[PDB]
């Protein structure tokens, strides 16, 4: 995901985001069976097998959760869907999510619509809001963006 | 991002921005493209690539004006400089002024419908 | 090569003491910091160059994780080397009485023509880029 | 013994006949190929054994040598010569530089004799895209570097065939 977002190359930023969506969908149904559940068996060791390290906490499902559907949405928005791609971009309430959010409004609304902007004032005083927590999990801080 | 850093470190400043401003062109970003295809210019001289991406960017700019200029610098030029005077008729059809421009393409290249169709409309524009 | 030894001198002991990694770094201190060649003109100078390449990748990777904390190359280089002393201290590990000290041994060879520069992170992976070339897809490296 | 198809593979497997082979495979087809929409173009002449300078080098050491009888009119020769450097240059289209120069090469022994109908086969029969598919690095900043002093120069010869045609 890092290494596709980093590079400015379509054809490039497209296939790492599609195969990193595709990692993450086949993790979807593995990680929905954690509730008390015998994860994969495997008593021989095939490629990579550690422990105590390997086993995912049911606290960090919900997460890794809406790490896959931004990995999604952002599938979506580099390929032109640009409305589906918000309404996916309308569901985890982290702070990537806003950002996304707020750039793909500057960039349909560039010189298009006055009262879209608003959308815009209320993102940046959410993530305002949020950096008042010293949050810098966004790709660029917000010391260049907000 | 990555490749401007790889670039940077040996400085080039060069073919690198300018494939950077092929990826922008083939993509749809026209001031970064334009920017970028002017930097390599400046860093680069100048080919047919150079006009050729100036000319793209002002024709997707809609300045048809200045892609006519860039194109007049370029068949000055003179390397090779074939698509020049298409782009001059063209040029002379979005557009007295267009006279010599079609006569000059219909000299230039007489099996010309749509240099002929233009000569013909500016001849009625008795 | 003389650093890795005393690297391999630790861990045979027992492991990296906390003796024989100054000296160890001060040896690939000035094995990355002699200024590769560069003839640009028989006389193979690629190979040099992918030699040169190969040393300084190898000298900033081990230098860096060796001190990963800064304030250390100052203090190596000003107590480490010296006209006579760092030089003694180096050899007569190295060679345990085998060698004089003035003769035969790196007494002319001057150090303190050196200075302080930590790898930087653009060079680094230019060296690594480089090291690649007689390293061709070796898993261990 | 037309088991072509693997006494060119042996003959690759020596190395100094690899172009004596693609030699016989293209004089024996090139002429009357049987070119029909099938077998898939003949596996690349046995996976190009088949290089241009080696195939140059015996089209060289074939059309002027003539070690024991040399005809006093060339016969055909250069037209024939000049019809492998057309064939081979569409070829190179579908190699493109050697063609290229090759053709250079023939167009001026054609001018030799002032052959109107041989030079313009010479220059016509090659495609209208070699330049453009020859030239790799348009910026002329890197197009001086990979523009070589033979390519360019075949260039500038193709350029003055066609401006004194």
């Amino acid at each position: 995901h890092k290494t596709g977002y980093s590079l400015n190359s379509f054809y490039d930023q497209k296939e790492y985001m599609g195969r990193c969506v595709h990692y993450w969908k086949k993790l979807l149904p593995l990680l929905d069976l954690v509730k008390q559940k015998k994860s994969i068996p495997e008593p021989v060791d095939p490629l990579f097998k550690h422990f105590h390290n390997k086993d995912i906490k049911v606290s960090e499902v919900k997460d890794l959760e809406d790490e896959a559907c931004i990995a999604f949405a952002t599938l979506d928005l580099v390929d032109g869907k640009t409305e589906d791609a918000i309404i996916a971009f309308e569901s985890v309430k982290n702070v990537v999510a806003y950002w996304n959010l707020a750039l793909i409004y500057q960039r349909k609304a560039e010189e298009i619509e006055n009262d879209c902007l608003p959308a815009e004032e209320q993102e940046e005083f959410q993530e305002c809001l949020l950096k008042c927590k010293g949050f810098l999990k966004m790709i660029c801080d917000e010391y260049s963006a907000y | 991002e990555n490749a401007q850093n790889s670039a940077s470190s040996p400085r080039e400043k060069s073919m690198k921005g300018f494939l950077f401003a092929r990826l922008y062109y083939e993509a749809k970003e026209y001031e970064l493209a334009k920017r970028s295809v002017s930097s390599y210019i400046s860093v680069q001289e100048r080919d047919p690539k150079a006009h050729r991406f100036l000319g793209q960017l002002f024709e997707i700019e809609g300045n048809v004006e200045k892609a006519v200029g860039c194109y007049k610098r370029s068949l000055e030029l003179n390397p090779t400089q074939k698509d020049l005077t298409l782009r001059i008729a063209e040029l002379i059809c979005t557009l007295g002024r267009a006279e010599y421009w079609v006569e000059r393409a219909s000299k230039l290249f007489p099996g010309s419908p749509e240099i002929y169709r233009l000569k013909e409309q500016l001849l009625s524009s008795g | 090569h003389a650093g890795t030894l005393l690297l391999k001198m630790a861990q045979s002991c027992e492991v990296q003491w906390k003796a024989l990694i100054e000296p160890a770094a001060l040896c690939y201190l000035l094995a990355y910091q002699v200024p590769k060649p560069k003839s640009k003109p028989d006389n193979g100078q690629g190979f040099l160059e992918e030699l040169a390449f190969d040393r300084q990748s190898k000298s900033g990777h081990l230098l860096l994780t060796l001190s990963h904390g800064k304030q250390n190359f100052i203090s190596e280089i000003i107590e480490t080397f010296a006209n006579q002393c760092g030089q003694s201290i180096l050899l007569k590990f190295l060679f345990e009485d085998n060698l004089s000290m003035q003769d035969s041994f790196m007494g002319s060879d001057d150090i303190s023509y050196v200075e302080n520069r930590v790898p930087d992170l653009s060079e680094l992976s230019q060296h690594d880029n480089g090291s690649l070339r007689i390293h061709n897809g070796d898993l261990q490296h | 013994e037309k088991q072509i198809e693997l006494i060119a593979f042996y003959v690759s497997h020596l190395p100094q006949e690899l172009a004596i082979s693609q030699y016989a495979v293209f004089l024996e087809n090139i002429t009357d190929p049987d070119q029909r929409q099938r077998c898939l173009e003949l596996a690349k002449e046995a996976g190009l054994d088949t290089k241009t300078v080696v195939e140059n080098t015996r089209k060289k050491d074939a059309g002027e040598f003539a070690h024991h009888d040399f005809a006093p009119a060339l016969d055909s020769g250069t037209s024939e010569e000049d019809r492998a450097k057309i064939d081979v240059i569409d070829w190179l289209v579908f190699q493109r530089a050697e063609a290229l120069k090759q053709s250079n090469a023939i167009m001026r022994k054609f001018l030799a004799s002032k052959k109107h109908e041989a030079a313009k086969e010479v220059f016509a029969k090659i495609p209208q895209d070699s330049i453009a598919e020859i030239y790799s690095q348009w910026e002329e900043q890197a197009m001086d570097s990979a523009l070589p002093a033979e390519d360019d120069n075949a260039i500038r010869e193709h350029l003055c065939i066609r401006a004194y045609l």
